[PDB]
RNA sequence: GUGGAAGUCUGUUAGAGUUGGUGUCCUACAAUACCCUCUCGUGAUCUAUGUGUAGGGGUGAAAGGCCCAUCGAGUCCGGCA
RNA sequence: GUCGGGUGAGAACCCCGACGGCCUAAUGGAUAAGGGUUCCUCAGCACUGCUGAUCAGCUGAGGGUUAGCCGGUCCUAAGUCAUACCGCAACUCGACUAUGACGAAAUGGGAAACGGGUUAAUAUUCCCGUGCCACUAUGCAGUGAAAGUUGACGCCCUGGGGUCGAUCACGCUGGGCAUCGCCCAGUCGAACCGUCCAACUCCGUGGAAGCCGUAAUGGCAGGAAGCGGACGAACGGCGGCAUAGGGAAACGUGAUUCAACCUGGGGCCCAUGAAAAGACGAGCAUAGUGUCCGUACCGAGAACCGACACAGGUGUCCAUGGCGGCGAAAGCCAAGGCCUGUCGGGAGCAACCAACGUUAGGGAAUUCGGCAAGUUAGUCCCGUACCUUCGGAAGAAGGGAUGCCUGCUCCGGAACGGAGCAGGUCGCAGUGACUCGGAAGCUCGGACUGUCUAGUAACAACAUAGGUGACCGCAAAUCCGCAAGGACUCGUACGGUCACUGAAUCCUGCCCAGUGCAGGUAUCUGAACACCUCGUACAAGAGGACGAAGGACCUGUCAACGGCGGGGGUCUUAAGGUAGCGUAGUACCUUGCCGCAUCAGUAGCGGCUUGCAUGAAUGGAUUAACCAGAGCUUCACUGUCCCAACGUUGGGCCCGGUGAACUGUACAUUCCAGUGCGGAGUCUGGAGACACCCAGGGGGAAGCGAAGACCCUAUGGAGCUUUACUGCAGGCUGUCGCUGAGGACUCUCACUCCGGGAGGAGGACACCGAUAGCCGGGCA
RNA sequence: CGAGUGGCUUGCUACCUCGAUGUCGGUUCCCUCCAUCCUGCCCGUGCAGAAGCGGGCAAGGGUGAGGUUGUUCGCCUAUUA
RNA sequence: ACGACCGUAUAGUACGAGAGGAACUACGGUUGGUGGCCACUGGUGUACCGGUUGUUCGAGAGAGCACGUGCCGGGUAGCCA
């Protein structure tokens, strides 16, 4: 998390860094199968180490609040 | 005095130019004779240097391979379709007319055939509101209501990479790197930190603009800095 | 770093060279243009009325 | 316990810089040098080679800095006795 | 450097031997650029060489660079050029679009060469031996042949394979030493041809419901381990090459750690890490061809740049030689190189100066200030405050240990790896040299890394993330161009332009009157064309009607420029200073008052505070970390001081050689007074004074150096500013032309844009040309 | 109130220098003046003594160390004839 | 080329109600200044001797280097305070 920032940058800057990157690094359930083997490949690029399914999602999360509103509509 | 920074830009010398040669693709919708039959497969998801968002590699039926402005949720193997009769799912492209009101779209053409102009950046999307035989009303990410020819093709879903703006750069070094993939001069020196000869706001024993910052629409280049034709400033009221 | 003596050391680049056209050592090999006769720029030879006094 | 992140630390590794000694020098070794001391040293890092931008114009993390010992407007010749 | 010796007319510095040193990422080895013959040989000394020279990078004359397989050449990169097109009064000018070409010698891609020999001087080029590539021809094979692979790629961590080297063990070969028995060197052998294959991937078998596996992550009924197999690597092993080569000789074997090279896994990106030619895909024999250009030497404290044989500057490879140690660190030492960072001789060698050692007692009393110097120091154990953004503070502080010798233990496969134990023992001192932090506290600033005045400023200044405001729907906002056109843009509001504030934390009040910006606007003002009246046989000209942008007028707007007082218990001019902070890096009075601290404190810190003249993104308060930033205190420390001494090295002084410059109206041995344009070696009066020379420290020559930077003067110059004067670009707006049909409207045909086209949008507007009004330090 | 001396302060003047007479403080080192702070000899005293106060001759010698401040000056401390 | 002070005797005396409290003169010392000298104390002493770390000469012996002594311990003469 943010601890690589030592005493630098401030509460708000690094707190948002830990927050974003904790969700960012959480176990993600792949769309294709159901397994939680989704990891971020790069900016906005996700994949599942299980079956290899590479997907297009959020920058730090594989799904965005707006990506979901799509499914419905 | 000397030309101010906004004037140096326009010359288009290396420093202000985008590293074009390093870019991947000019994302544009495909041109279809008609029929819609054009479909393809997502071969790969790559990173777009010019947009800092993901981009999908696609292989069309007639052999054409091209990168595409990718909607959130597209993956390898998926099938996309481009045409008047294209299915109505994420990743597909078809005129706003065939599209069902109330759906999130992206990469909307300003005029049919231009390949898409509006809503293309990270996580954005346009909103298709009204239909007609003459005008297709769309609400662009800025919030403005845009009247568009129903022939204008658009893509279903919201652009990929949402949430980018959410995480702070945290340190100069990060901006630095982002800024090296963009036609921009970075860092930026405040005008009040320059001399008289270099910028309308320069000079002075201390740092303060000389005149008021709101400037006229008619002010010529070299002098048009500060708050351009501001209808108001501050936050009060 | 001194702009004087110490900055003189890094000068091992070649620019002006013997000119194919005029024979003067003014053919800038990087610009491929001669600063003396204008070879590589003008078909006509570089020449100006200010190379001599006004009435001469 | 593992792991080995970082415009992270110490560091005359290489290399980059230039705080103090207001030392030495000051018809110099040198038209910006010497020595001791000191800063940085995985990064907005340093560097070679190639290449782009030209004079009221460039370039400038801005000191009116820099554009060949030349800069509040380079240099050459001309206007010019 | 010294002693000998050689040569020579002549020798400190040319050559030989010995002894003595210097260089260890360089003072060695190989090179890029740049130089251009400086390379080698012979003959020389008038020049050059910091002295000399028989020497030489000098002078003269001769000689020297050999390539199918090392570079270039070929390819493409940022980008450059040419031609076409278009612009321009025009071009040697100018952007776009097309086409073509250029664009990489260390250091991008890349068909193919190794070992040895040889010359005064070349060498993967010649010679000897062995091998390889491409193309073409003949012949056999082959119909396959272009999909695909390759070329071809970022940063960080890491495993495996593995050569050289180094080290360890033992043997052989040669050498050194001479109380021992040790110590040094060697022990070799290519390209290429053949062969072997770990890792990764995959197949069959198998059938795990908890096992498999790693340094770590991890894998699995969507099939784990195990077993069998396919594909598959090194500049690596093995065989050949090789009764080749090389060596005086032996011409070894094992092992560990393993640069090169090979091959895997993991992590990071608001950052995504070339392209093209070429190669493979796609066999073998035999033969022919393989042109052209580069190749000498230096590559630097004498061959490059810097006027010089300049203490400066200048890229790449050797990063594995030994001891040492954490180390590419210090110190010592090999190999290799050098005594050319090139003048010597003499004096116990004085004063004075440069670098430096040591100083008793005291211990910052020195000083603007502890400037300079000093103190501390490596490793391990113990232990560690306030504060804090919980990261940090922290190596806090403070305390203890530290060698050698003898015999051992533990981790590990092992190391010539690491951690411990017992006993013995010497010194003043065991990180024994070297290497190697002094510590603690208060206050200010800027949050942090970062940037800057090349050459007096490194800072509190710039930047920065973070906060905020403004403009814009893309035929946009913003910006360049005379134009043709262009940047932003392979971009699309989660964008990018234009500005302000400058991490976090708690906050950010009141004022729209002026100025600025923006919108509105009955009425007023408001130019030119066209129109109406007068005038003129026409024309000038006078007047009217209509009225755009702009302005008056109104509104919004301060994280827009800025402001937040006097008086009384409102007045100027809109409001009349809220949270804070406060004698401020802002406080005139001022050394403010009180306190702390000291023998004594214009300093510092705390409280107070009516603040000459604080205060909220002209950001306010505050704040951990950070800092060659500014002030202050304590412990420690010390030649900073009391107060100076002695010593070391290089000068200084004498001798040989070489050999400048600054400066000079003239005269000149001056001193004390006076006088003088009032600051005299020269005038006047007196005094003193024999001439020449050496050293010294600099009192005077208003000493030398620079036509004073300060000041004023000139109807001098330049940069900058603005509501100075006058103009100019540019923006907005009316009108005319392009321009067409039926004060409001429809259409389509020019014109513009979109679409590959068909066609779609827009449309007599827009663009462009002309003019008229407004704004107009952007510019002159 | 009146008369003066000095040339340390400050001001006035614009004579001297703008083809430059290097600034303030300090420091170091030298000579001087007396309008004398101490030291020697004196006079007076509201001089008992002691300690002073005022005055005269006298410049031989002395007149030191520190805390704040760039300070000159000055404030403060402890010694001191 | 000497300046000045302190201390003792004079004296708890003269003087003085008391408190307090001199002098002439003779002595001893200190301080600053001065000139000179090194028996003594102290400094230096890269003359010298020893201890010891690293490395090199194979060990030993005996030695070189570590900036003009590696460091540490001791130190004659001379020069000095
Ligand atoms: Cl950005
Ligand atoms: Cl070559
Ligand atoms: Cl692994
Ligand atoms: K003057
Ligand atoms: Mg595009
Ligand atoms: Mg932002
Ligand atoms: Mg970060
Ligand atoms: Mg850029
Ligand atoms: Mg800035
Ligand atoms: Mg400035
Ligand atoms: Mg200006
Ligand atoms: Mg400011
Ligand atoms: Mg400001
Ligand atoms: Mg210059
Ligand atoms: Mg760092
Ligand atoms: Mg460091
Ligand atoms: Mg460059
Ligand atoms: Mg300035
Ligand atoms: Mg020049
Ligand atoms: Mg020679
Ligand atoms: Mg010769
Ligand atoms: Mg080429
Ligand atoms: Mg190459
Ligand atoms: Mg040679
Ligand atoms: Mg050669
Ligand atoms: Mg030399
Ligand atoms: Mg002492
Ligand atoms: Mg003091
Ligand atoms: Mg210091
Ligand atoms: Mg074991
Ligand atoms: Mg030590
Ligand atoms: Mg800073
Ligand atoms: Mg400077
Ligand atoms: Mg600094
Ligand atoms: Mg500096
Ligand atoms: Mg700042
Ligand atoms: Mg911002
Ligand atoms: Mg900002
Ligand atoms: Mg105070
Ligand atoms: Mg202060
Ligand atoms: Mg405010
Ligand atoms: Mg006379
Ligand atoms: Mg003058
Ligand atoms: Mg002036
Ligand atoms: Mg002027
Ligand atoms: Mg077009
Ligand atoms: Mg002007
Ligand atoms: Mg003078
Ligand atoms: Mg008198
Ligand atoms: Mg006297
Ligand atoms: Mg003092
Ligand atoms: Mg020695
Ligand atoms: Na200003
Ligand atoms: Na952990
Ligand atoms: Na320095
Ligand atoms: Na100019
Ligand atoms: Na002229
Ligand atoms: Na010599
Ligand atoms: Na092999
Ligand atoms: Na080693
Ligand atoms: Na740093
Ligand atoms: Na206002
Ligand atoms: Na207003
Ligand atoms: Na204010
Ligand atoms: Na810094
Ligand atoms: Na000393
Ligand atoms: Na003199
Ligand atoms: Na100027
Ligand atoms: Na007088
Ligand atoms: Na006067
Ligand atoms: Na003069
Ligand atoms: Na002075
Ligand atoms: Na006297
Ligand atoms: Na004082």
């Amino acid at each position: 998390r943010t601890g690589r920032f030592g005493p630098r940058y401030g509460l708000k800057i690094r707190v948002r860094v830990a927050d974003v990157e904790i969700k960012h690094k959480k176990k993600h359930k792949c769309p294709v199968c159901g397994f939680k083997k989704l990891k971020r490949a790069g900016t906005g690029i996700w994949m599942c180490g299980h079956c290899g399914y590479k997907i297009a999602g959020g920058c730090y999360q594989p799904e965005t609040v707006a990506g979901k509103a799509v499914m419905k509509a | 005095g000397r030309r101010i920074q906004g004037q140096r830009r326009g010359r288009g010398t290396s420093t202000f130019r985008a590293p074009s040669h390093r870019y991947k693709a000019d994302l544009e919708h495909r041109k279809v004779e008609d029929g819609d039959v054009i479909a393809g497969t997502v071969v790969d998801i790559e990173h777009d240097p010019a947009r800092s968002a993901p981009v999908a590699a696609v292989e069309f039926e007639d052999g054409d391979r091209r990168l595409i402005l990718a909607p959130e949720g597209v993956g390898v193997g998926d099938e996309l379709q481009v045409g008047v009769d294209a299915e109505i799912a994420p990743g597909n492209t078809l005129p706003l007319a065939e599209i069902p009101e109330g759906v999130p779209v992206c990469n909307v053409e300003s005029s049919p055939g231009d390949g898409g102009k509006f809503a293309r950046a990270s996580g954005v999307n346009a909103q298709l509101l009204t239909h007609d035989r003459n005008v297709a009303v769309v609400k662009l990410p800025s919030g403005e209501m845009k009247r568009l020819d129903p022939q204008c093709r658009a893509t279903i879903g919201v652009v990929g990479g949402g949430g980018r703006t959410d995480k702070p750069f945290v340190k100069a070094g990060n901006k630095h790197h982002k800024m090296k993939a963009r036609g921009t001069k970075w860092p930026n020196v405040r005008g009040v930190a320059m001399n008289a000869v270099d910028h309308p706001f320069g000079g002075g024993g201390r740092q303060h603009p000389g005149k008021p910052k709101s400037i006229s629409r008619n002010a010529p280049p070299g002098r048009k800095v500060g708050d351009i034709a501001s209808k108001r400033t501050g936050r009060g009221g | 770093t001194g702009a004087g003596t110490p900055s003189q050391g890094k000068k091992n680049t070649t620019t002006h060279t013997k000119c194919r056209r005029c024979g003067e050592k003014s053919y800038h090999t990087k610009k491929k243009v001669c600063s003396s006769c204008g070879f590589g720029k003008s078909a006509k030879r570089r020449d100006y009325e200010w190379q001599s006094k006004a009435g001469e």
